[PDB]
């Protein structure tokens, strides 16, 4: 999920947008 | 833009930034 | 607990603190 | 909604808790 | 509500949240 | 103290209220 | 250092940065 | 007090330092 | 991405998120 | 400039990106 | 004042605090 | 640089002022 994608691993701001509604 | 570690409240702050008025869900359990 | 006056990202941080591992959804108007 | 209420007025942690998953 | 690790400025931010107008003390030395 | 309770270990928001005035 | 305009939790973060390990007390009016 | 002063007016780090333990 | 309304330190956090390892300069008027 | 624009008006992440080194 | 670890967004927030209207540069690459 | 000075190692608020413009 988001934590794995962005905290444990790294994510871009575009990947963060995956979690917008 | 960059790729970085975003954790905890910083992750949700980043989601706020990125999503804003769209809103977002933060669901750490998946 | 006390009542809160929270705007912008401060609300998101409060949601983060309140919901912990459950996470939360942030759903502004419009 | 809550995002507006907390900012234009006040809201409680208990009201916030309703927005947890 | 949840139990989480709250450290550093996040700890004081949480204290602000929880205490608000009551105020609070942050005394890491004990 | 608070750091041991809430940072080193974990604490609830109620335990945080222990440090309100 | 520069003068500061700090409201809400921003004041608490400033206190945290200024006081470091000494900690601090946050004491709003009323 | 300081909490009000910093928000409605301005305050210095030096004034803040008075609130350390 | 959405447009942003960012004041004070919120702008700095946004710059930090946007610029990542590149860093950034923060240059207010006056 | 950007610091004022983002606060008194709005600004985009893309405008912000101009301030990266 | 104190000496502490200031990292990431907390570092830039501290720079904002310390520098304010002077502005600052955050250049992690050196 | 600043990260080495203040994150990896520790720095004072005066050392932080080194990075003001
Ligand atoms: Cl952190
Ligand atoms: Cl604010
Ligand atoms: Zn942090
Ligand atoms: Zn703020």
């Amino acid at each position: 999920g988001i934590v794995e994608q962005c905290c444990t691993s790294i994510c871009s701001l575009y990947q963060l947008e995956n979690y917008c509604n | 833009f960059v790729n970085q570690h975003l954790c905890g409240s910083h992750l949700v702050e980043a989601l706020y930034l990125v999503c804003g008025e769209r809103g977002f869900f933060y669901t750490p359990k998946t």
